[PDB]
RNA sequence: UAUCUGGUUGAUCCUGCCAGUAGUCAUAUGCUUGUCUCAAAGAUUAAGCCAUGCAUGUCUAAGUAUAAGCAAUUUAUACAGUGAAACUGCGAAUGGCUCAUUAAAUCAGUUAUCGUUUAUUUGAUAGUUCCUUUACUACAUGGUAUAACUGUGGUAAUUCUAGAGCUAAUACAUGCUUAAAAUCUCGACCCUUUGGAAGAGAUGUAUUUAUUAGAUAAAAAAUCAAUGUCUUCGGACUCUUUGAUGAUUCAUAAUAACUUUUCGAAUCGCAUGGCCUUGUGCUGGCGAUGGUUCAUUCAAAUUUCUGCCCUAUCAACUUUCGAUGGUAGGAUAGUGGCCUACCAUGGUUUCAACGGGUAACGGGGAAUAAGGGUUCGAUUCCGGAGAGGGAGCCUGAGAAACGGCUACCA
RNA sequence: GCGGUAAUUCCAGCUCCAAUAGCGUAUAUUAAAGUUGUUGCAGUUAAAAAGCUCGUAGUUGAACUUUGGGCCCGGUUGGCCGGUCGGAUUUCCAACGGGGCCUUUCCUUCUGGCUAACCUUGAGUCCUUGUGGCUCUUGGCGAACCAGGACUUUUACUUUGAAAAAAUUAGAGUGUUCAAAGCAGGCGUAUUGCUCGAAUAUAUUAGCAUGGAAUAAUAGAAUAGGACG
RNA sequence: ACCCACUCGGCACCUUACGAGAAAUCAAAGUCUUUGGGUUCUGGGGGGAGUAUGGUCGCAAGGCUGAAACUUAAAGGAAUUG
RNA sequence: GCCCGUCGCUAGUACCGAUUGAAUGGCUUAGUGAGGCCUCAGGAUCUGCUUAGAGAAGGGGGCAACUCCAUCUCAGAGCGGAGAAUUUGGACAAACUUGGUCAUUUAGAGGAACUAAAAGUCGUAACAAGGUUUCCGUAGGUGAACCUGCGGAAGGAUCAU
RNA sequence: UCUUAAGGUAGCCAAAUGCCUCGUCAUCUAAUUAGUGACGCGCAUGAAUGGAUUAACGAGAUUCCCACUGUCCCUAUCUAC
């Protein structure tokens, strides 16, 4: 999420061990580090062009994505830099030989390289414990907005 | 539960030892060693349950405490020592040389080999890392670490080892079409060449296999141990050559060789 | 004592959780070093599996490097000036990581003026060679130089003294130094 | 903490307690072959029922099915081996037929009498 | 291995339940009881209470023997056989028992550590340790202080121990050492060039910080600052070195430093040999114990996805006193509201949150045989939890241990 | 339901029945029970449609989008011969399945690596009058999958497979004298060893991995802010 | 306005009964052991009892929600003959 | 014939209920707070490193001058270490006192149900147009069943002008 | 069965209304002519002579509890007048 200010904390926000020598005059001010998570997830340009910090970013942060890769649909985007997604699924009950709609809400960290909105479908990678509840990180936005501008005014 | 488990309940013991259900409450807990608990064979089970050279375990300690057994070259005086796959058991007296190598039913079979073939072994490299002071090292499934190996050696290749000294004298890369011996799963004990490897980034590469009867089967990369070229192995395989026969096939084989 | 489990503390639903099993030694935690300035005094903690941790309580010197200058000098730690977590650490001059301290300068002056032959603020043979090869390279920086006149340099602790026993930092430079300059005075 | 020395029982007991027909037939069977229990009949009819069951389960598979072939044959060669199943009718649909007497006739009880040697199932 | 029968009426067909019937690794009880094999067994109620005994100790040629022990004999006048006591080392964190707590907990199947600790086993792994650097530093080996023991004592009483006198180490505490080379900073001089130099110091491993290398997505150019090797003196630079993963700031290496400085053998047993400049010189066989880091093995700790009985006469729940997230730190072996400081207002819920019940440890499994099911699992294997109830902690690789201590309660 | 004076139910004797080293009783539970009903109940009058209509959660939800034809390839049963010294394979033949093709027909896609396959042919021929047959390099197959770059609408269902403790269950072998079991054992030169074993099945829900593209959902281009270059 | 023919949607009756039911009866109460269009609600022997208790609504009378201990072998339906 | 209610007898079960009743268990406020651990101190005693004195030792190599290493011994001076009782402050936090909460139980004079129940006493409510058709909802009334008003239903004693 | 104008209904009670009376049963206490809850043939309760029920309010009468205290055990000392 984030937006604005960058340097908006009591601590200086920096990427660890990424020195920019002041003697060396540079036309980009700050030297930035990035990587790619793997599994073919393109590290979007908003992460390389960006100026934010997010050490919990999977592309510009200090977290590795490994283990599960899941998808859900975004139902809450109110926590700063993290969301909650719903994962529906039908559970099979033998005795009756039918299914019943179940769901679970996974909390997942979201880098400010993604502009996420409630409703979008998101693809999420498992990673080490980020918070009390967050065990996942948004690694791909498979949606957009759901024809938001196609609800505009009259002729 | 507060610390390491020193006992082993006979029943929790691995089934490929073929220990009898009753006649006791425990089994030998394999000592820590070169081979994983569940894929080892303790010297007491070999010197006594496979080889019948003892009756008590008390006699297995009597045999062993006289340096009769020597494993892969060194003497070894551990009753429950975790002998394992590719290891060379060697009795100076009796002039016998055994190599541990799987059945086709998936067990460790008593395999007698020459006095000369019993002075080298195969070891699937499990990792190859650039060690301390820039010295690269290669470490093989049986817990051998060997400095300064060939550059072309990478993980999953297999390796011929001196036994006398430690040095690597040959190595077979993991390429489609190379004699393969399955080390785990229900296809454990089979042998057959390789078809091709399914990739799957993030976990568990599948290894398509075909044996010398045009029978196919898949296993995980973890369970594949390269041992040579089609036809030409590199060590003496056991009878049946890891082909696996159906229940019917085996019934006719055993009930055709019957004329007293 | 302290326990870092999650078995206390409510589930995300807000449910209240039972007291399953007693406190385990591996979930242990210990009290803070709350390390201080002056006169070396260090106690060694015996941690999991042998293994020592060095809890520093009182420290007068640390090993501070001047990154854009390539060298690392041991100096006196004069005091704490800024700390983003808690201001009682600045008021008690309590040394932790990320604490902004003021070191000594004089070993960095002694090195610079003997390496550049230029002096801050305000005759040998090969020495003159080196002092000529260096330049277009001695410009320092307005903010690091005016600090030197005061005989004290802003630096940022980067080690964990209650963990390692060391109080090791790096001199504030360029962007960081600007930020904490603003913070320092925009509260002074 | 020892391996369970496993066991099972060898008879079943008729659902209907008092069926004159079944009591008549059972009795004749005890006096024909010299048995002392209705249990000696129950036990054999229990064997018959587990056989008939496996026989039905095998028969529902496809012909030439690997299990049907392997296990069906073993059961047939087994029943021939002792003398319950004739050589002529040697293909498991007669084992689905069969009856208790065919089993009873093969006891050492009944054989020692059968080729003389006793001349009374009880003397046997 | 797909079955029914008795009872409502004067008689009838129904609905319907009661009763009969069969089995139970299902308990109890009653009567009766000869033989073979197999053999469960204070779970249920009271995780109530406990007399007495026992259930954890341990020695190899190979850490310590002046037993004022035994044996003597067979060479042993330092020691040498055997060996109580005691030191030292390891073990007691396994085993066995119970099922009280526990309901998203445990457990299970499936993941994760690019998120950590690991005695041991197995395989590797160490020329660098001193010092203004000729009148040198024990290396042919540096220090004491203790047990047992002797002797004096205390208490009704314990595996209580005090004062005095000895003496060991692989206990405690110290502390020397080894080749060649290269690379870095200093630089006495000399001399003007484009510039070069004797000789001085630094460089084991580990620890803390900061910095650099760790390429590769197909190909080429100019310039600034420093500055490498080769001149056929305008100049060129040609061969140019690259590990792993899906993925890293990874493995590994380089610079400047740091450290009440980690390891770098003051140990033991068997044999006793070569080699001359004849010093008991200089060398030297087999293997024991140790020792740092790496791997391996035994582990551990967290950990992804999904699955729990009844209940709405529980509908809202969560932030007192962390509830959900951000930042920084502290703490941990390590991730994490685990904890603290600041900041935000979040988290869950009829797809049943939250709460209550459970005569609830979870699983492998058991009983019942048309099938679909129903019921059960304290209990021989696996996982968890406990040791009268709580908390706290010492030792240690490993315990929040109870056949350990400490405090409270009973 | 029996017993109030000829008691077929009581108390006994006699005889008789059933199960038998065992048999009765109590409590529970399973079957019978289609009296919990998914399979599979019932609700006019026997128990049971809310006085009525709206209505959210939930469950459910009309039809239609590559269908049809043509060609090739190779399997596994079954027939009629058997050629053979009980099994054998070719042709004659149907039957039932699998793969790839051409019909306007993405197979993700570039850039090479690799080729197994014929539009090839370079020679001709073993041999039945010849398209019956494969060795055999010089113009001419992509996909069989390597690896690098660049991107991709989401699911449900099913298939196969990997990963899969032991004991338990199902079940093969073996004469514990039988049996419950156990995993043994079986052969000789039984004076100096020979040898078969210690199977197989289930193992589902979830996760992984592959094949299918019917049936069900989902997304797309209408203020064109559409698609290809 | 009336008559005849037709067709939608009504309120009904008549006769049938292939079919259903325990029957009375039923064009649904049918297409149901040859057992599956979709969906809502309720019942599980009789009493105890719509009682006790809590929650809720109402001024009140009362409404909705709504047990258990215990007791009991019948209660009940439709039809037949008396 | 059947049958309804009050009233009466014996036995059982549960309910309401003054006692602001009792009991077990799980949480828990406030107050008090043991203990180990961490930390500021403490310093019974017991050494170190350094510095100087006096009395003897051994020679780095000389004829007098000149000189290193280790070791033991008593006035006297600096700068640190071990370390008991004690002790400051903390986190952890049993436990006590007092309350509250939740769950599971439970005494009670008395009230009032129901059952065993078929018999009894008083009536005749229902079953026949049950002798006032029966029943529903509501409202009042009466020893008791029940009666009466208003609106329904036929399950009516009418499928019919 | 006598008798009346009618013969006390709903309610309520040893009630500030009950003689007997310190009613009987329960509860509170070590013990209660007190208090409360019950019962009721009630000397002689009872319906705007108003009956019954009531939240709130009371320098109203009564009972008990906590806290509190020289009320008491059991007294003593001090200041001012
Ligand atoms: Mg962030
Ligand atoms: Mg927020
Ligand atoms: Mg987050
Ligand atoms: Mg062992
Ligand atoms: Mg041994
Ligand atoms: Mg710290
Ligand atoms: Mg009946
Ligand atoms: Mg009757
Ligand atoms: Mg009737
Ligand atoms: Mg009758
Ligand atoms: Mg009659
Ligand atoms: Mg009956
Ligand atoms: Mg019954
Ligand atoms: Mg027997
Ligand atoms: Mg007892
Ligand atoms: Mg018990
Ligand atoms: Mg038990
Ligand atoms: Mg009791
Ligand atoms: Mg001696
Ligand atoms: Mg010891
Ligand atoms: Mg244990
Ligand atoms: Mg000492
Ligand atoms: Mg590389
Ligand atoms: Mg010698
Ligand atoms: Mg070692
Ligand atoms: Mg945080
Ligand atoms: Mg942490
Ligand atoms: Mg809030
Ligand atoms: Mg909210
Ligand atoms: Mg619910
Ligand atoms: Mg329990
Ligand atoms: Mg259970
Ligand atoms: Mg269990
Ligand atoms: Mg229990
Ligand atoms: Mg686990
Ligand atoms: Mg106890
Ligand atoms: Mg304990
Ligand atoms: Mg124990
Ligand atoms: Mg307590
Ligand atoms: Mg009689
Ligand atoms: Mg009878
Ligand atoms: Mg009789
Ligand atoms: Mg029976
Ligand atoms: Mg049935
Ligand atoms: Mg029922
Ligand atoms: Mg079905
Ligand atoms: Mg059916
Ligand atoms: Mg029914
Ligand atoms: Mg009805
Ligand atoms: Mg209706
Ligand atoms: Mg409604
Ligand atoms: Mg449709
Ligand atoms: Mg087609
Ligand atoms: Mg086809
Ligand atoms: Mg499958
Ligand atoms: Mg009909
Ligand atoms: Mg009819
Ligand atoms: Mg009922
Ligand atoms: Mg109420
Ligand atoms: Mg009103
Ligand atoms: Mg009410
Ligand atoms: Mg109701
Ligand atoms: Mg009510
Ligand atoms: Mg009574
Ligand atoms: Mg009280
Ligand atoms: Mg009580
Ligand atoms: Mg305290
Ligand atoms: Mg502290
Ligand atoms: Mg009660
Ligand atoms: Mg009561
Ligand atoms: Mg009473
Ligand atoms: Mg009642
Ligand atoms: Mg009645
Ligand atoms: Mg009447
Ligand atoms: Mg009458
Ligand atoms: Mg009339
Ligand atoms: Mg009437
Ligand atoms: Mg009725
Ligand atoms: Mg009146
Ligand atoms: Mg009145
Ligand atoms: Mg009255
Ligand atoms: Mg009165
Ligand atoms: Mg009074
Ligand atoms: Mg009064
Ligand atoms: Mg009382
Ligand atoms: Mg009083
Ligand atoms: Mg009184
Ligand atoms: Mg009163
Ligand atoms: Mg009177
Ligand atoms: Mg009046
Ligand atoms: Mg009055
Ligand atoms: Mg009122
Ligand atoms: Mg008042
Ligand atoms: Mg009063
Ligand atoms: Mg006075």
């Amino acid at each position: 999420s984030t937006e604005l200010t960058v340097q908006s904390e009591r601590a200086f926000q920096k990427q660890p061990h990424i020195f920019n020598n002041p003697k060396v005059k540079t036309s980009k001010r700050t030297k930035r580090w990035y990587k790619n998570a793997g599994l073919g997830f393109k590290t979007p340009k908003t992460a390389i062009e960006g100026s934010y910090i997010d050490k919990k970013c999977p592309f510009t942060g200090l977290v590795s994505i490994r283990g599960k890769i899941l998808t859900g649909t975004v139902v809450s985007t109110k926590m700063h830099r993290t969301i909650v997604i719903r994962r529906a699924y039908l559970h099979y009950i033998p005795k009756y030989n039918r299914y019943e709609k179940r769901h679970k809400n996974v909390p997942v960290h979201v880098s400010p390289a993604f502009r996420v909105q409630v409703g979008d479908i998101v693809t999420v990678g498992q990673c080490r414990p980020i918070s009390k509840t967050v065990r996942f990180n948004v690694v791909k936005v498979s949606a957009a907005a759901a024809x938001x501008x196609x609800x505009x005014x009259x002729x | 539960a507060r610390g390491p488990k020193k006992h082993l309940k006979r029943l929790a013991a691995p089934h490929h030892w073929l220990l009898d259900k009753l006649s006791g409450c425990y089994a030998p807990r394999p000592s820590a060693g070169p081979h994983k608990l569940r894929e080892s064979l303790p010297l007491i089970v070999f010197l006594r349950n496979r080889l019948k050279y003892a009756l008590n375990g008390r006699e297995v300690k009597a045999i062993l405490m006289q340096r009769h057994v020597k494993v892969d070259g060194k003497v070894r005086t551990d009753t429950t020592y975790p002998a394992g796959f590719m290891d060379v058991i060697t009795l100076d007296a009796t002039n016998e040389n055994f190599r541990l190598v799987y059945d086709v039913k998936g067990r460790f079979a008593v395999h007698r080999i020459t006095d000369e073939e019993a002075s080298y072994k195969l070891g699937k490299v499990k990792k190859v890392q650039l060690g301390k002071k820039g010295v690269p090292y290669v470490v093989t499934h049986d817990g051998r670490t060997i400095r300064y190996p060939d550059p072309n050696i990478k993980v999953n290749d297999t390796v011929k080892i001196d036994l006398a000294s430690g040095k690597i004298t040959d190595f077979i890369k993991f390429d489609a079409g190379k004699l393969v011996y399955v080390t785990g799963g229900r296809n454990l004990g089979r042998i057959g060449t390789i078809v091709h490897k399914e990739r799957h980034d993030g976990g568990f590469d599948l290894v398509h296999i075909k044996d010398s009867l045009d029978n196919t089967f898949v296993t995980r990369l973890n369970n594949v141990f390269v041992i040579g070229e089609q036809g030409k192995p590199y060590i003496s395989l056991p009878k049946g050559k890891g082909i696996k026969l159906s229940i019917a096939e085996e019934r006719d084989r055993r009930r055709a060789q019957q004329g007293l | 004592g302290i326990s870092r489990d999650s078995r206390h503390k409510r589930s995300a639903t807000g449910a209240k959780r039972a007291q399953f099993r007693k406190k385990r030694k591996f979930e242990l935690g210990r009290q803070p070093a709350n390390t201080k300035i002056g006169a070396k005094r260090i106690h060694s903690v015996r941690t999991r599996g042998g293994n020592k941790k060095y809890r520093a309580l009182r420290i007068e010197t640390g090993n501070f490097s001047w990154a854009s200058e390539g060298i690392s000098k041991k100096t006196r730690i004069a005091g704490v000036v800024y700390h983003p977590s808690n201001n009682e650490l600045v008021r008690t001059n309590t040394l932790t990581k990320a604490a902004i301290v003021q070191i000594d300068a004089t070993p960095f002056r002694q090195w610079f003026e003997a390496h550049y032959g230029q002096t801050l603020g305000k005759k040998s043979k090969n020495a003159e060679r080196k002092w000529a090869a260096r330049a277009a390279s001695a410009k320092i920086e307005s903010s690091v130089e005016s600090q030197f006149s005061a005989g004290r340099l802003y630096a940022c602790i980067s080690s964990r003294p209650g963990q390692s026993g060391r109080c090791d930092g790096y001199i504030l430079e360029g962007e960081e130094l600007a930020f904490y300059l603003r913070r320092l005075t925009a509260k002074k | 903490p020892r391996a369970p020395r496993t066991y099972s029982k060898t008879y079943s007991t008729p659902k209907r307690p008092y069926e004159s027909s079944r009591l008549d037939a059972e009795l004749k069977l005890a006096g024909e072959f010299g048995l002392k229990n209705k249990k000696e009949i129950y036990r054999i009819s229990f064997q018959l029922s587990k056989i008939r069951r496996a026989a039905r389960d095998l028969l529902t598979r496809d012909e030439k099915d690997p299990k049907r072939l392997f296990e069906g044959n073993a059961l047939i060669r087994r029943l021939v081996r002792v003398g319950v199943l004739s050589e002529d009718k040697k293909k498991l649909d007669y084992v689905l037929a069969l009856k208790v007497e065919d089993f009873l006739e093969r006891r050492l009880q009944t054989q020692v009498y059968k080729l003389g040697l006793a001349k009374s199932v009880h003397h046997a």
